[PDB]
Parts: C-alpha cells; structure tokens; sequence
C-alpha cells in the first residue's frame, strides 16, 4: 500500500 | 583539470539537501519517547529510526533526477536503503574517542550496550561500529559525506526496481562527480574513491543482518507494537 | 436485604481487576511523548490512550465470564467500547475545580484545549466534559464505578458480536450485582442505578462523534503516521 | 488481523 511512503513523497 | 559547472550543481544542491534535512543542534530528539538505559530503549530507537527515515526521504527528494522516477521505483530504493542511508548519516553523531553516537547531552549518547537494548545482538553491532570507525577514519569531506549517501540511494541493484537504466545512469553521474571531486578538491585522497566503494559494499553485509534482527523482532506483537507506522512500512515486507 | 457471597467475589474480582490496571500514581506518563503546549498534543494523547486501551484490555480478561467468550467477541466488544471505557475510567483524574484531567504535575494536566491540539472539535469536547461533571457529581462508590465499566463492556448491542445471548447474560448478572450493592450499601442513592443506566446512553453518542472526528484525523498519512499499532487496530474499522 | 488485540488477549 504504502500510504506513509506515496504522501511523504508528495 | 576541474569540474564542470553541472558537477558543481550537484554538489551545492546535495549539501543543501543534506543542511535541509541533517539537524546539528539534535533538538527534536526531546520529542521521542525517552530513552531508558525488557528491550528498555526499543520506544527511543524507534522514534529515532523513525524521525530518520523522514529525513533520508526528504534529501532523497532533493537528489537530481530521483523525482522524476516513478513513485514504485522511489519506493524500492528508499525501502531497500534506508536503514544504509541511516548508518552512513549517523557517522556524523559518531565519536571515536568514546566509540558511540553523541547527539547534545549523554541523554542521548548511543553505545553499543543501548543499542543492545532495542534487541540488537553483536552480530550486527560489532560490525557496525568496526563500520563507523573506518568511515570516519576516511575523515571524508562534507562534499564526500553526500555524495557517498546520494551514491548508496541510487543503486539500481535493489529489489524491485523497474527501470534500471534511469538509475544507474542517475548513480554513474554521481560516481564521476565524486571522482573528479576527490582528484580537484582532495589531497592525498589517491586511494580514498575506492575506500568509499568499499564501505558501499559493508552496507550491504549491515543491511542484511539489520533486516535478519528487524524481521526477528517485528514477529513479535509485544515489540512490534512499539514501532511507529512508518518504521512499519519502510522495514516491512509488505512492498 | 443483603447480597449474596456470588454478588460480593463479583464486586471483590473488579475492583482488583481496577487496582491492577490503573495507576494512582501515573508514573508512567513520563514514558508518553512528552506534551507540547500544529496538532502538537496528537503524540502524547496518542500514547496516553494506547497505554489506557492496554488497561482496558488487562481490565476486561478479569471481568468473570469475559475470558469464556470467543476471540472474535472479546475484540468486538473491545473494539467499541474501549473508548468508552476510557471516557468512564478517566473521570478518577477529572477534577470538577478545575474542569481538567489531573495526572500528577501540570505536565499532565489535560484541559480541553490540549485536547483542541490533537484535532478534536467542541462538538466532541463540550458533551465530553459535561458528561465528566454528571458522572464527578454522581459521586460513585469504587464499587459502583468499577462495576459500570463492567457493564459497557460487556453490552451485547454492539456490531460485530456472534454469541449475543451469552454476553446479555453476563451483563445482566453484573446490572443486578449493581442494583443490589446501591440498594443495600448506598446511602440516598434511590434514583442512582437509573442516573448511572443514563450516563451509558451518554456514552454511545460520545463514541458516535469519538468515531467521526477519529475517522477524519485518521485519513490523512501525515497526522496517522503519529499513531500507535494498537489506536490504529482498536479504532480502525479493519474488523 | 488484530495481531496485537488477540495477543494482549494471550
Ligand atoms: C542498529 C541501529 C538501527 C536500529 C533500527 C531499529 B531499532 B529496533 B526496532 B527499533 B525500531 B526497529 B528494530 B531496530 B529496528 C527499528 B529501531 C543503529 C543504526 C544507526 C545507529 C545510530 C544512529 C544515530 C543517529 C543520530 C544522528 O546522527 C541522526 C542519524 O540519522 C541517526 C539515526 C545510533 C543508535 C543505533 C542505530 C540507530
Ligand atoms: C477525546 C479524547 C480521546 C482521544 C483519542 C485519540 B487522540 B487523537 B489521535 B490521538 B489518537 B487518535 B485521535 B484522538 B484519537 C486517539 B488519541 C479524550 C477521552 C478521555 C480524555 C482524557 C483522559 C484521561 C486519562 C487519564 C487517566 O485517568 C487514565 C485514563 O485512562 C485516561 C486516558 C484526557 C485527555 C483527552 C481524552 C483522552
């Protein structure tokens, strides 16, 4: 999923 | 011979990312749960991981080119270097006089018997200082120091990376920067662009006996339950 | 009239089930995130309710009959009442002179602008603290306290739960050990069982509006990353 | 899942 990862990335 | 003024570029935009993103005065570090010296430093070091890996996601985001990758491929170089991303920026905290991290006050000076605290057994340990002494034996240039990381991040021998060209081509670029670098700017550094390769390759024998010691720990709800989601998420295998 | 010896080892069972799970001395508070007075509260509340939703779960598996019940219903019943329990358990800090939850120094001094600082609205917050006074004016016995938290948990109209039949009949066992106890042991507590059945009520639409601004908190990655493993499995929908 | 709740549960 890694929805941590994907909004940190922006 | 000198460098170009694109190899220059690089170097004052992957210092920048690295001022950015690299805290000298360690004052967030009153924000984590606090240090207590069964697996008494396990809160700490996982707030400390975890405040970390925030920041190796932030200068990586300031490489050039890793921005322009496809989000799946930012994924597998940030999951899979991390943690090696963590070990080389830690050398900046990291004291050979006292052979431990000292980031401000002894509140938050890490020795190997802290880090025994979270789990960890000499496997990794040993090693890992052995690791940090040569390295800071190398007594690299800041410009070293950030090209090394940016170096590591762009390795396009990682698991589940797409396009390898893209990468390798970002890393090689990199490579030349820091060879011509070292050949310009550093004297005595005749040996040292090799030294570094080496202490690529170290990383890969850490990361492998950290992931060995993290799966250990993460299978066991009691501990797994003290680390923070995106502790979870980068050192899970849930990729 | 008096009790019977089944009614007494019942009210004996939960209050050391009380005893065991909460600390009059909150010398562990001082382990949370430290309190940071945007959203600068949302780490120390998330550790301070992590750390009570452990109580609860210690506090459940010795109210008698519970442990009985299959996993699956004891997480059903868990899953939503939790909050609702802490709600009911947090009113031994609240303070009626000072409209706060006292835990030890001002550190740990929580008003409802702290709690304004990890997201939540007055809508929440206004029915919350006035719900604190109703139940610090009823003036419970240990007894009577202890024996309400028993009786939310354990209330069988809760989505998720399998064997309905059973848990009614725990509950019911408990709500005639209550009725008997105020009865037989409190003074002028004639309209107390009906006051103490409405405060319940008071905690279901309290929970209703818990959920919808957990939800809302919860959805966005920079502010669950925050949260603990066990917040996101209890109030997580992921049944 | 629940991997920490059925665990505290023991
Ligand atoms: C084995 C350890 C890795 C543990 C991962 C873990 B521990 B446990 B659990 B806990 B959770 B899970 B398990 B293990 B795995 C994850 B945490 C080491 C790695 C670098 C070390 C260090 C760095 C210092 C600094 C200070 C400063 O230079 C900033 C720099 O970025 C930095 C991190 C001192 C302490 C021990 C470390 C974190
Ligand atoms: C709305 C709040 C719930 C927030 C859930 C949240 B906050 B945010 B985020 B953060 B994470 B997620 B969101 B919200 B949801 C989850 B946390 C309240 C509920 C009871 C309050 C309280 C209790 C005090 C005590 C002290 C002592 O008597 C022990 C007792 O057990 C206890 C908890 C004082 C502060 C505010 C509370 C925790």
């Amino acid at each position: 999923r890694h929805k941590i990862l994907h909004r940190l990335l922006q | 011979h000198m460098l170009s003024d694109e190899q220059m570029q690089i170097i004052n935009s992957l210092v920048e990312a690295h001022h950015k993103t690299y805290d000298d005065s360690y004052s967030d570090f009153v924000r984590f749960r606090p240090p207590v010296r069964r697996l008494s430093m396990l809160p700490h070091l996982a707030d400390l991981v975890s405040y970390s890996i925030q920041k190796v996601i932030g200068f990586a985001k300031m490489i050039p080119g890793f921005r322009d990758l496809t989000a799946e491929d930012q994924i597998a170089l940030l999951k899979s270097s991390a943690i090696e991303i963590i070990m080389l920026r830690s050398n900046q905290s990291f004291s050979l006089e006292d052979m431990s991290w000292s980031c401000g006050g002894p509140d938050f000076k890490y020795c190997i018997n802290d880090v025994t605290k979270a789990g960890h057994t000499l496997e990794l340990l040993e090693p890992l200082v052995k690791f940090q002494v040569g390295l800071k034996k190398l007594k690299l240039h800041e410009e070293e120091h950030v090209l090394l990381m940016a170096i590591c991040l762009l390795s396009p021998d990682r698991p589940g990376v797409q396009d390898h060209v893209r990468i390798e081509a970002l890393q090689d670029r990199l490579c030349d920067v820091l060879q011509a670098y070292i050949r310009i700017q550093h004297p005595g550094g005749r040996l040292l662009y090799a030294k570094m390769i080496q202490k690529l390759a170290d990383l890969r024998s850490l990361n492998e006996e950290h992931s060995k010691q993290y799966r250990s720990l993460s299978f066991q709800p009691e501990h797994s339950m003290q680390l923070t989601p995106l502790v979870l998420e980068v050192f899970g295998s849930e990729v």
